[PDB]
RNA sequence: GAACGAGGUAGAUGAAGAGGUCUGGAAAGGCCCGCCAUAGGAGGUAACAGCCCUGUAGUCAAAACUUCGUUCGAGUGGAUCCUGAGUACGGCGGAACACGUGAAAUUCCGUCGGAAUCCGGGAGGACCAUCUCCCAAGGCUAAAUACUCCCUAGUGACCGAUAGUGAACCAGUACCGUGAGGGAAAGGUGAAAAGCACCCCGGAAGGGGAGUGAAAGAGAUCCUGAAACCGUGUGCC
RNA sequence: AACAGUGGUAGGAGAGCGUUCUAAGGGCUGUGAAGCCAGACCGGAAGGACUGGUGGAGCGCUUAGAAGUGAGAAUGCCGGU
């Protein structure tokens, strides 16, 4: 790539769609927003999720919503991660932070169950589900829980 | 102000060119130079007080500082100037040598 | 002349009633002086008067 | 990688074949675009400044009736379709600057980097070390390389030898390896590196 | 309270070609050559300059006033007392907290029968116990941070006179308004005033010559000078 | 190459023209640029040159980027008539 001929990748740039410049174009007398309407002035209109005086979608619905403190996103493991290593290592939530497995330990590490393993793995973590509790004993691994 | 008035003034360019000579006088707050033979311009003069013949007078007209240079007093040469202290007074020195004024 | 809980005391400001010739005269604290325990801590001073219900109740 | 290397005298001297994870790489054309529009970006420090219908020292009454009288609405002193004026819309203060992720702008030095050993405008001269500040020698030099155009030389930390020199030679300038100017290398079109500065290149990428 | 060091309020020093030629009124331009550089930022000079000039790099300079920075009372008890007095605390007045008084904490800032005080007190979103955290009701406190009227230095994919500060110019003036206030218009002779002596026309004003300047149609709201518009002539109707 | 279609407002979509400024190259200018003034030139279009006359110092192209981005209508502003 020399100065003298810059160029993009064709697709990466595109010019404007530039709005109100003469008749030719298009766009040219209404600039694209048509004839008197509301919807044409100076920034006067509508709010987004408004109906013109009908009853909003958002307020003919109930309320169903409930929100505690004490939530607990767990971090999620598909289980198929730990075959990026191998068998008979080591599996806390410290390492499975740097190896790149778990970008965010929220606090609680849970292992789920889809795919299978077959690899005998020394696996401590806090919680399990019941299915991913076998799957570690059916590669031989021992299942602490932390 | 790198010129005294009555230096051996050495004209650069302008519509004469090749033309030595001494300064008449100066003017340093609008940077330009009285000298004597160059740039002489007629001039027309109405017959007022000073002398009403009026006519056409003869007299020079002021050149900018950047055309005048002062020759060597050793080779009779067109040199830059520069500083030097000589027992008290800073003294102008010519360039190429170790003269003065 | 003053306590601790909203922001009118002795001051400066205005009033204009007739027979008008005029300067500086009182809006003091409007006492009728007696405890209180939003503060049961005593010397009996000064009380005044923006409104009084919901004081205490007893 | 094979690229020859010189002497500080100029003479021929036993070359260096680099490393392909740097110079061995494809030239990516379409990032050597987008890697230069950064860098030219902030350098523009923009600070224009248009005063808008409020800074306009005036403004204020509806100069006239609005009925009664002949001319249009013409509703304050200072309306845009006025003659004093405030500018519409204009240009108001604000930066120009982006910063581009990391694995772009590694690969982005490198395809210049890469290019340039086909383009065979890069010599490695080793211990660029002089007596003095002065430019006649980096002059002599210059034209011991046959180099005419705008040159570039990269230090290992900016020897004041180097750096005091050729500040005054237009078509070179003077930068160490931690300063490896994307535009620069782009743009001096012809290149300079001391043999620990190479190294230098190589702990970093 | 004294001495030193650095900076500021004036400064100084400072490299290398009228290089030869060609056009041009005029070389800094073109051509053919040199040269300096810790200086090829910038302005100025008859036009576009590293080496033409002021100056810039670099290094030094302060009588005096200053500015910044350097140097000349621990432990152990466990009798007693104290540890913030006219206030701290909640459910019905107000206000600030994201919180519109609600489940309403908390902080204060006007107000309705006068708690404790170390075996104590307060808080942990009413409250209750438990539990951890902390002694409120006296005061002082730099840095990071908010900002520009000026100053110093210098930037710009900022404006080039209807733009940019209203104001590039005697501009917050001239004028409008008793008044608070409102608030304009208007930059360019050349490189050098060398700015027109002299002769005619007329009372001049104003020309026509001449002379000045490379250009005088360049000559006084003075570069370029379009269109509206006012024209004078003439080809065809 | 063959076949087919091409009126269009609001309205969507795609290509390009041009001014100001910057960016590397290149060049072109006191042997006369920008502007202005004329024509019978070329490009499908916005357009673009080329001589001639004015003017007396700067400005185009090729590819990029930034936009105060282009007038003929606002009972439009401001001059000139």
């Amino acid at each position: 790539m020399k100065l003298h001929e810059l160029k993009p990748s064709e697709g990466s740039r595109k010019t404007r769609n530039r709005v109100g410049r003469g008749i030719g174009s298009g766009n040219g007398k209404t600039a694209g927003k048509g004839h008197k309407g509301q919807n044409a002035r100076s920034g006067g209109g509508v709010r987004p999720g408004f109906e013109g005086g009908q009853m909003p979608l958002f307020q003919r619905l109930p309320k169903r919503g409930f929100t505690n403190i004490n939530r607990k996103e767990y971090a999620v493991v598909n289980l198929d991660k730990l075959n990026g290593f191998a068998e008979g290592t080591e599996v806390t939530p410290e390492l499975l932070l740097e190896t790149g497995v778990i970008s965010k330990l929220n606090a609680g590490v849970k292992i789920l169950g889809n795919g299978k393993l077959e690899k005998k793995l020394t696996v401590k973590a806090n919680k399990f589900s019941a299915s991913a509790k076998e799957a570690v004993e059916a590669a031989g691994g021992t299942a602490e829980v932390i | 102000m790198h010129v005294k008035k009555g230096d051996k003034v050495m004209v650069i360019s302008g519509k004469d060119k090749g033309k030595q000579g001494t300064i008449l006088a100066a003017f340093p707050k609008k940077d330009r130079v009285l000298v004597e033979g160059v740039n002489m311009v007629k001039k027309h003069s109405k017959p007022t007080q000073a002398n009403p013949q009026g006519g056409i007078s003869n007299q020079e007209a002021p050149i900018h500082v950047s055309n005048v240079m002062p020759l060597d007093p050793k080779t009779g040469e067109v040199t830059r100037v520069g500083y030097k202290v000589e027992d008290g007074k800073k003294v102008r020195v010519a360039k190429k040598s170790g003269q003065v004024l | 002349r003053k306590c601790v809980i909203t922001g009118k005391k002795t001051t400066a400001g205005n009033n204009r009633s007739h027979a008008m010739n005029a300067s500086k005269r009182t809006w003091g604290a409007n006492l009728q002086k007696v405890r209180i325990l939003v503060n049961g801590k005593p010397k009996k001073v000064y009380v005044s008067a923006r409104a009084l219900k919901s004081g205490k109740v007893e | 990688p094979k690229v020859a290397l010189y002497n500080q005298n100029g003479s021929t001297a036993g070359d260096i074949e680099l490393n392909a994870s740097v110079f061995g790489i494809e030239p990516n054309e379409s990032v050597v675009f987008d890697a230069i529009l950064m860098q030219r970006a902030s350098l523009r420090q923009g600070t224009h400044k248009v005063k808008n219908r409020s800074e306009v020292r005036g403004g204020g009454r509806k100069p006239w009736r609005q009925k009664g009288t002949g001319r249009a609405r013409q509703g304050s002193i200072r309306s845009p379709q006025w003659r004093g004026g405030g500018v519409v819309f204009g240009p108001t203060p604000r930066s120009y600057s982006y910063k581009l992720p990391k694995k772009v702008r590694r690969l982005a030095i490198k395809s210049v980097l890469s290019s340039k050993v086909i383009d065979n405008n890069i010599i490695v001269l080793e211990d660029l070390t002089l007596d003095t500040a002065k430019t006649k020698e980096m002059a002599a030099i210059l034209k011991g390389l046959s180099v005419e155009k705008k040159a570039l030389i990269v230090t290992a930390d900016a020897n004041e030898a180097v750096a005091l020199s050729a500040r005054n030679i237009p078509g070179v300038t003077v930068v160490e390896a931690n300063g490896i100017n994307v535009l620069d290398v782009v743009n001096h079109e012809k290149l300079l590196i001391t043999k620990a500065a190479v190294e230098k290149v190589e702990e970093v990428l």
